[PDB]
């Protein structure tokens, strides 16, 4: 119940009437207290500002361009060794085994997964990769 | 309504009887409801032919002849009803026609000591009821503190000025009886700063309900956390103000620093995120160089050449689409970052030019309770509050003056006699006075009864101006030193000019410390010639008593140059300046409810004093000492209209002892 935007707790009126001095004493610590907080907000923009100008120039000079390639149904010989060394690279991370491709989707690549499985010894991959 | 209105303007519930009438019908509130209707509706339309001309006695007769049925069919009823409302002064007080002239024969023998006010409306009433009655003021005129100064046209209240509203108030009565020119005050009041420059409007107001605001929480810091006792004493209504006020300048500071560490907290997750921007920039730099590297080994290749191709480029875009992300969080980040660094909560509670505005509006206050807030009751300085009566605040354009002249006539008033022992026992008084041009001319009043109403201030003086013997008991004088009595000066300034706004009543100016505060804060223009009166109030009143008048009319006409103009100032032709603490007939201003005191001191001041036997084992005296007074009445201390009504209720209290009711 006090005025609206009044500020009167139990717990502060005993604080600055403890003591005879204790009020300036309050404000005083609070003043000190806004003063670090301060300085440390000097630091930490002095320290960013100095990482903003290690990321001068972004990553333009590495962007790759990209290419679409039209997603199609067969496997050559080359695209199913690409996949073996994907698997033996990324392990069950379909989504990369198909950008390493280029043209094979998702689903076609966990479907070799499947039909390769005996020929490429598939498992002896997977198994290859969780060693390291 | 009509009854109801006369019951209002009497300070009475008008569908209820009061603890006084129950002690005198004791009969009537214990029975039937329809009797004590019956009772209420007599009292009311009594008070009401009395309200609606109170110029002229309101007899039983009368009163009978005006009451129709069922109502004056019980004529024993009407008749008691009539003569508890005579008795109490509740009809034909202060100046009116007598129609049946004053019985020759008189009964009792009262001597009252001091004729301001509660003295004279006291000896009115006693007169009237028959009684012998004798005033003793020490000052050469009537009124006490009640004090119109007058010379050539200038006229102007060195005490009381203001006339609180009428409805309910005696004074109104009063007005009808006398020619009071009342005029009321517009409380259009601007402030000036010590430069003479006006408080801009936003600013007047902003602090003004600022001011209020921190009253009001006083208020929540006595009733709600009961913060009415720190370090074993009293707290002060201006101690509960610094609390107050350090709690909103530490809640200004906790809002600072919640907002910087909110600034701290999101450039540090800034900080963070550019670490793992310049890492995954590095890690890109040299992916793609390996990208470059590979790409460069010519066509044809065997097909781990080529997967070195295509996985460095999978792994490249990917860190790539990494990078964007967290690209995308820093522009966010920063955003939050740019909105925090422009929402800073405010800076100070009170600037200086506030806080001295502010230090205009506790001089205001430190005005009305003649007293520096470090001295009043948290727990009870507005216990009186509930009691105002209702329309607007009026002043007395004629001298406040006109009122106590006009109760005197007809009274027997010895001036010039200071009372100096007060003799009291079981058989009479003696009062023992002196002349106070020449103190040796010693006079004794023999009585049956004192009416004492010696200010407060007189009370307390310590060595004492009036000795009782037998010396007041402890119940009473603890009582007096308890009560506070403050102070409160005016500064009468005579011109032969107006050179302010005509149509403001009010001004104030704005000290530049809180020390000197209550120094000249406050100027009125009251009055039909050329007059300014400004205030000395709180801390001020009682240390620019030890200044000269020279020096105080000096710094007045500083004040004024500032706001008005070097050239629109002249010499005031007449100046008078009020010093009331060393004012030895009052020692202040009036009463306050001090730190340490409380409404029922003010009962204990109104109960008279019952000497001992003279003979052992005789029977209980009459009471023989009484007590009237602004000091004396709880629910109207300090005030003109509590003092009338002070003697009012004496006089009822002597006559019931000495006459019988
Ligand atoms: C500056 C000032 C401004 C005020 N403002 C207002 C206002 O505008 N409106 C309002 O309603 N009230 C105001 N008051 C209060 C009001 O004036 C008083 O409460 C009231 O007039 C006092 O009445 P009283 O009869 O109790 O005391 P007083 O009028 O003081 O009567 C006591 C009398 O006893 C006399 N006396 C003292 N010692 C002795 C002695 N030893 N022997 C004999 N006689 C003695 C005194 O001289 C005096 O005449 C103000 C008071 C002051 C001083
Ligand atoms: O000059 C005299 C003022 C003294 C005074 C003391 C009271 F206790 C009550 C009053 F009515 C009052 O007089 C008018 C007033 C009212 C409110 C604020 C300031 C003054």
């Amino acid at each position: 119940k006090p005025p609206k935007g009044m500020f009167l707790s139990q717990e502060d009126v005993e604080a600055v009437s403890a003591n005879a001095t204790a009020a300036t004493t309050v404000l005083r610590q609070l003043d000190m207290e806004l003063v670090s907080v301060k300085r440390q907000i000097q630091n930490i923009k002095q320290t960013n500002s100095a990482l903003k100008e290690k990321l001068d120039g972004g990553i333009e000079p590495y962007r790759l361009p990209e290419v679409i390639q039209k997603c199609n149904a067969r496997w050559t010989t080359e695209e199913q060794l690409l996949a073996v060394q994907a698997i033996r690279k990324y392990g069950r991370d379909f989504q990369a085994i198909s950008d390493v491709i280029g043209n094979k989707s998702v689903v076609q690549v966990k479907n070799f997964f499947v039909n390769y499985r005996r020929r490429f010894n598939i498992d002896e991959v997977l198994q290859e990769w969780e060693a390291e | 309504s009509g009854v109801e209105g006369a019951a209002f303007q009497s300070r009475l519930p008008h569908d209820r009887m009061t603890s006084q009438e129950a002690a005198c019908f004791p009969d009537i509130i214990s029975g039937p409801q329809q009797t004590q209707k019956v009772f209420l509706f007599i009292r009311n339309r009594t008070l009401q032919l009395w309200l609606d001309n109170p110029k002229i006695q309101l007899t039983f007769e009368a009163t009978l002849q005006q009451l129709e049925a069922p109502y004056n069919s019980d004529t024993v009823l009407v008749h008691r009803v009539h003569s508890y409302l005579e008795r109490h002064g509740l009809i034909n007080f202060g100046i009116y026609k007598r129609i049946k002239p004053l019985p020759t024969k008189k009964t009792g023998k009262v001597i009252i000591i001091g004729s301001g006010v509660s003295g004279l409306a006291a000896a009115r009433q006693l007169q009237s009821f028959g009684m012998d009655v004798t005033l003793l003021e020490a000052r050469d005129r009537v009124g006490g503190r009640v004090a119109t100064f007058r010379k050539g046209n200038y006229v102007a209240d060195l005490g009381a000025m203001v006339v609180t509203g009428l409805g309910g108030n005696p004074m109104a009565v009063v007005s009808k009886q006398v020619n009071m020119e009342l005029a009321k005050i517009k409380q259009k009041c601007p402030l000036y700063e010590a430069n003479g420059q006006a408080v801009p409007k936003e600013k007047d107001e902003m602090v003004e309900q600022e001011f209020n605001r921190l009253l009001e929480a006083t208020s929540y810091l006595s009733h709600q956390l009961d913060f009415n006792v720190l370090n074993n004493k009293p707290v002060s209504l201006g101690q509960a103000l610094e609390v107050v006020i350090q709690l909103q300048e530490k809640h200004v500071k906790d809002e600072q620093i919640e907002h910087w560490k909110k600034i701290v907290k999101t450039q540090e997750e800034l900080k963070e995120l550019l670490n793992k921007m310049v890492n995954l920039k590095e890690k890109i730099k040299e992916l793609h160089q390996q990208y470059k590297e590979a790409s460069e080994v010519k066509p044809p290749r065997d097909i781990t050449a080529e997967f070195l191709v295509k996985s460095k480029h999978r792994d490249l875009t990917a860190l790539c689409k990494e990078y964007d992300e967290l690209a995308e969080t820093q522009g966010k980040l920063e955003e939050k970052l740019q909105e925090l660094e422009a929402n800073p909560p405010s800076d100070v509670y009170l600037s200086s030019r506030d806080r001295q505005i502010l230090d205009w509006h506790f001089a205001n206050l430190e005005f009305a309770n003649a007293t520096p807030l470090s001295t009043l009751s948290l727990k009870h300085w507005d216990q009186d509050d509930d009691f105002e009566f209702t329309g607007s605040h009026l002043t007395v354009r004629n001298g406040y003056s006109c009122v106590p002249v006009a109760l005197a006539e007809g009274l027997d008033i010895k001036l010039n006699t200071a009372v100096r022992q007060v003799r009291y026992t079981a058989s009479g008084c003696e009062v023992i006075a002196v002349n106070t041009r020449s103190t040796s001319q010693t006079f004794i009043y023999k009585c049956d009864a004192v009416l004492c109403t010696l200010p407060l201030g007189v009370l307390k003086q310590q060595p004492p101006a009036v000795q009782f013997v037998p010396p007041l008991p402890e119940w009473k004088t603890s009582a007096v030193q308890r009560m506070g009595f403050g102070n409160l000066n005016k500064v009468v300034l005579c011109f032969d000019r107006v050179f302010w706004d005509p149509s403001v009543n009010l001004f104030g100016h704005v000290g530049s410390t809180t020390a000197s505060r209550g120094e000249l804060f406050l100027f009125w223009n009251l009055y039909k010639a050329p007059i300014l009166l400004a205030l000395v109030a709180g801390e001020a009143a009682g240390i620019m008593e030890n200044i000269s008048d020279d020096v105080i009319v000096g710094r007045c006409l500083a004040i004024l140059k500032g706001i008005f103009g070097s050239s629109a100032v002249p010499q005031p032709k007449e100046t008078v300046v009020s010093r009331w603490r060393a004012d030895p007939w009052a020692r202040g201003s009036y009463s306050y409810v001090a730190a340490g005191s409380s409404g029922n001191d003010y009962d204990l001041m109104a109960q008279p004093i019952t000497p001992g036997p003279s003979i052992p084992g005789a029977p209980q005296p009459i009471p023989r000492l009484f007590f009237a007074g602004e000091h004396t009445i709880r629910n109207y201390p300090a005030t003109v209209h509590g003092a009338l009504l002070s003697g009012l209720r004496e006089a009822g209290r002597i006559a019931d002892q000495f006459l019988g009711a």
